[PDB]
């Protein structure tokens, strides 16, 4: 029933920013918070990006803190990101999912992880 | 021998014993339906001098009350059971006739059907 | 009572049921109380004779010398003899001519055209819409979680506007006992209160049992207090897996030592000596000096009562402020055409929904005509106008020749349309008896209303019993 | 940050012998804070395991959790030759982090 | 009762309503959701009084 949707593939230059869209449907979008990994051949995952529903408050991590910004869309259930400072070889395919972790109105750790995701998008 | 025939003009009951006389009165009651189908029932258990299960009495919802007419011999028809489940979980109602006599009582009787049927039951001989 | 009537009637010659009149009369009865759902009957078994071999059902006959009907309820008018007895009856559910010889008290009904009741056409279900209905409550990060604070330091969640969903509660994952202070554990989503305190810590099982109104002990001294008249529930479970170390968790403390008792809902979490005895230590800690706090001391081997367990409290309560945590019913699906009972966010009415033209502002949520009337209503989740009819409902007449020339009779359904409801007349859905009419043979449409037994004729005469309109019926030779 | 050491180079194993997987902590990790991500070659992830080893999408017989406390591994019974998908296993206590990465091959 | 005086008992759980004047005692399982015991009187299934 979920329906998670995330736009295709793209091409960017450094010196520009890249924007990354994730549509959501199926749940309700109040109470589930919204993450975002960074996946690229030779390695694992990442935290790049963590949001709630309720408020704007951020969770980015401290390896990319002060660098990456999202907008949130409670209406089309919308994770936008604008990301800025485009570096060469930054080409790897981004991952938003369903957070099981952080709850999006008092955020606590919670017991599970990302049991949804969405379709991807490479840039 | 179940069957279904009609019910004509029958079953019309004083409603209140009150006295009336010459009045056009009419009630809202309880009341055998005209022009309706009435359902002949027959337990038949009888064959030679030997058992030959019947299997027959199927059990009836009770609801609306009932109406039973017949023309007996002269005993045929004793009792009645009213109630679920008709063993000790559920309470149950015995409604037997004697001769003159009523044995009308509630109960919680696990059983209460044993028929020891005659096996001279054809009334011909004996 | 179950009173018995009875008329011994032996002057049939031995006819099944032969045509006549006769009046019962009862002789006993006694309460006794009790639901019934089997009729049966006993025979003398040790004697059976007579009993022929059939295959007969479905209006058949067979012989049985038995007969058994279910009695109904009926209005029935009877006619008294000047003795008393009773001499002549009918009954008002059967046919029009008896309708009719119900609606003026005579067994008589001379010629003309009368009125019997009406034959409003009743609704066939119900459908309930409410608001897209979400923003629910995160009931789950209370659960779910893995800071559980201490019985001596407790969290208070309060909850804001939201739905309360219950589902997850009760019938998903219900490990124990609801041990509910003052609600229905089904009817939880029914009834809604203001708001939600929620506080979350763990304590000895053996002492699980002391959270209760008028319970004290060690931990409902001191510790956590309860209001005798709390309503609301807790919600306990094994937590061995949640917090226990090698040596155990020794974080947990509970509050044993105080000047007083505590406060209902009061926290006291400090660090100070006790003055046992005539010690009053300044920062001595020696001698009959201790501090209240004792810790748990969690033991992961330990059986039941020292293991963790978890409660999560629900403070209700019922105040004089706006609804803020409120769980609904789903809202159904929607019909057209059809004579529902709908139901949109307190507009409870029956008829016919169909799409309307209308263009509400975007305020707007009824409808009127100058009537004080609702008209239309918006979906609370479409957005849309859903215009409402009423039902169907109109009166019923009857055209007859004298009851001593004939016995036939013709139907007429005025203000109503043959092409409509009345055509399919069934039972459980009109309230008139006679549904034996086919309803497509000898129909006919008038402007005032469609007949039922009348055949059309291109002749002229003389108006006999006037319908309206310049139909005039009238009984004739062929 | 604290990341988890991950010493499960490659399974070169045939399917349907027993298969460990190692997610041996750092210096602390809490009993219920774990998390278990499956990655077929070219799919998105997934969740696998919200705790030690209760289910969260099907997991019939193969993905199994054990230990306590500080250690933790997980085992594999009866392995399904389709899948040979890539398994990572995530702490809750610290942030979010990654295991370092396993490979299954064929096997032939 | 100082301790307890459980010589009374009354029901907390039943199906349908009540009729006028009818007694229904019976020890019965009251299967609290869909799991059909047998007499188990556990889980989603308790005591009616
Ligand atoms: C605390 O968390 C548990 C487990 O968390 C579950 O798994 C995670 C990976 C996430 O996906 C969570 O969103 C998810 O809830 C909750 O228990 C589990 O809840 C789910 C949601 O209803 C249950 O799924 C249902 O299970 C029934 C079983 O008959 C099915 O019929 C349904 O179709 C549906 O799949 C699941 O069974 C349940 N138990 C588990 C996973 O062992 C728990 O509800 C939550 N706490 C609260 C208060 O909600
Ligand atoms: C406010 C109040 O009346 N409190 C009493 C108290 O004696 C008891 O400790 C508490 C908890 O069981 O509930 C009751
Ligand atoms: C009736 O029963 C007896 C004993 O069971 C048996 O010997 C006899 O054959 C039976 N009658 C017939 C007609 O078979
Ligand atoms: C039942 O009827 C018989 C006669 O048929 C009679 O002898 C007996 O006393 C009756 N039983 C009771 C309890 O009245
Ligand atoms: C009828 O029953 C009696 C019982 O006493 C028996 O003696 C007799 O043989 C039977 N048959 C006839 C034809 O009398
Ligand atoms: C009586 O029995 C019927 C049989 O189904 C049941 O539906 C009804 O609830 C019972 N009523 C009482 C009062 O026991
Ligand atoms: C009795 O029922 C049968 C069907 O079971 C029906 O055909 C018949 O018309 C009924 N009798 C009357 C008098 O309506
Ligand atoms: C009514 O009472 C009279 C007075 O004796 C009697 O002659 C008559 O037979 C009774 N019955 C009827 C039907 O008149
Ligand atoms: C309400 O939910 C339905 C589900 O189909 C959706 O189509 C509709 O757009 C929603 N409207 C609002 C106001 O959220
Ligand atoms: C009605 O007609 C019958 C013949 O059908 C006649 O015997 C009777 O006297 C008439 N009564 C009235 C009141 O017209
Ligand atoms: C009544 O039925 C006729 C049958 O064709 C139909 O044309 C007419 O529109 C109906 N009346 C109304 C008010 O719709
Ligand atoms: C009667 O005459 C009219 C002429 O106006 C004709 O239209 C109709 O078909 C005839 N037959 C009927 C009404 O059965």
């Amino acid at each position: 029933q979920v329906q998670l949707v995330q736009s295709g593939a793209e091409v960017k230059k450094p010196g520009a920013s890249v924007k990354v869209s994730c549509k959501a449907s199926g749940y309700p979008f109040t109470s589930y918070g919204i993450s975002w990994v960074r996946q690229a051949p030779g390695q694992g995952l990442e935290w790049m990006g963590w949001i709630s529903t309720y408020n704007g408050n951020t969770n980015y991590a401290q390896k990319f803190q002060g660098r990456v910004t999202m907008t949130t869309d409670t209406s089309t259930t919308t994770g936008y990101m604008e990301l800025r400072r485009l570096r060469s070889d930054d080409t790897a395919v981004y991952y938003c999912a369903r957070d099981y972790t952080r709850g999006a109105w008092f955020g606590e750790s919670l017991i599970g992880g990302f049991d949804n995701w969405g379709q991807g998008t490479l840039v | 021998t179940q069957s279904y025939t009609n019910s004509f003009t029958r079953g019309v009951y004083y409603p209140d014993k009150v006295f009336r006389s010459s009045v056009l009165h009419s009630t809202q009651d309880l009341f055998l339906p005209f022009f309706s189908n009435v359902t002949w029932f027959h337990a038949i258990h009888v064959s030679g001098t030997n058992g030959t299960k019947r299997f027959d009495n199927p059990v009836l919802p009770f609801n609306d009350g009932v109406y039973f007419a017949s023309t007996e011999k002269s005993n045929i028809i004793r009792g009645w059971i009213f109630g679920t489940t008709l063993d000790s979980k559920t309470q149950s109602l015995l409604i037997v006739n004697n001769a003159t006599n009523v044995v009308i009582k509630v109960c919680e009787f696990q059983f209460c059907n044993d028929p020891f049927l005659d096996v001279y039951y054809h009334e011909n001989n004996k | 009572y179950f009173k018995i009537y009875s008329k011994h009637t032996p002057v049939n010659l031995g006819r099944d049921l032969p045509q006549g009149f006769s009046a019962l009369e009862p002789l006993v009865d006694l309460p006794i109380g009790i639901n019934i759902t089997r009729f049966q009957t006993l025979l003398a078994l040790h004697r059976s004779y007579l009993t022929p071999g059939d295959s007969s059902s479905s209006w058949t006959a067979g012989a049985a010398a038995y007969y058994v009907g279910y009695l109904q309820p009926r209005t029935f008018l009877l006619k008294y003899n000047e003795n008393g007895t009773i001499t002549d009856a009918v009954d008002c559910a059967l046919d029009p001519l008896s309708e009719t010889k119900c609606t003026l008290k005579s067994f008589t009904v001379e010629k003309g055209i009368y009125q019997t009741s009406n034959f409003r056409v009743q609704p066939t279900e119900s459908i309930v819409r409410f608001p897209n209905i979400t923003n629910l409550c995160p009931f789950h990060e209370v659960f779910n979680a893995t800071r559980f604070a201490s019985v001596y330091a407790w969290n208070r969640k309060r909850i804001s506007n939201c739905v309360a969903d219950y589902s997850v509660l009760y019938n998903f994952a219900p490990f124990f006992a609801f041990k509910c202070y003052g609600v229905s554990p089904t009817k939880l989503n029914d009834l809604c209160f203001t708001n939600v305190y929620a506080d979350s810590f763990v304590i000895r099982g053996n002492e699980v049992s002391q959270i209760a109104p008028g319970q004290t002990g060690n931990i409902a001294d001191y510790n956590y207090k309860l209001p005798d008249d709390f309503t609301g529930c807790v919600i306990a479970w094994n937590s061995n897996k949640l917090d226990s170390k090698v040596s155990g968790n020794y974080n947990y403390l509970y509050r044993l030592f105080r000047k007083s008792k505590l406060k209902p809902f009061e926290r006291d979490i400090s660090t100070e000596i006790y003055q046992a005895g005539n010690k009053p230590c300044n920062g001595v800690a020696g001698f009959n000096c201790y501090f209240p706090l004792q810790s748990y001391g969690f033991r992961p081997t330990y059986g039941v009562g020292h293991q963790p367990y978890r409660v999560v409290v629900l403070s209700f309560e019922l105040l004089h402020a706006p609804a803020t945590v409120c769980g609904p019913k789903k809202s159904t699906n929607l019909v057209k055409n059809k004579c529902v009972n709908f139901n949109f966010n307190g507009l409870t009415g029956t008829g016919v929904l169909t799409e309307s033209n209308k263009k509400f502002l975007p305020f707007q949520q009824f409808g009127r005509d100058i009537a004080d009337t609702t008209d239309a209503v918006r979906d609370p989740q479409t957005l849309e106008i859903l215009d409402i009819t009423p039902c169907s409902f109109g009166g019923v007449s009857v055209i007859t020749p004298g009851t001593n020339t004939s016995n036939q009779v013709a139907v007429l359904y005025q203000g109503v349309n043959c092409t409509e409801v009345p055509v399919a007349i069934h039972a459980d859905q009109l309230t008139p008896t006679w549904r034996v009419y086919s309803t497509g043979s000898n129909v006919f449409q008038t402007r005032a209303g469609c007949l039922i037994g009348a055949e059309y004729v291109n002749n002229s005469y003389e108006c006999d019993i006037p319908i309206g309109a310049g139909i005039c019926a009238s009984y004739q030779t062929q | 940050e604290i990341v988890l050491t991950q010493s499960p180079g490659t399974l070169s194993l045939s399917p349907g012998e027993r298969a460990t997987l190692s997610c041996r902590a750092s210096q602390t990790v809490s009993s219920t804070s774990l998390a278990w991500y499956q990655q077929k070659p070219g799919q998105a992830p997934r969740l696998l395991i919200y705790g030690a080893s209760s289910r969260a999408t099907g997991i019939p017989d193969r993905f199994s959790g054990s230990g306590s406390g500080t250690d933790f591994t997980l085992t594999i019974s009866r392995l399904e030759p389709e899948d040979f998908a890539v398994y990572y296993c995530q702490q809750h206590d610290t942030s979010l982090t990654f295991g370092g990465g396993t490979k299954v091959e064929i096997k032939r």
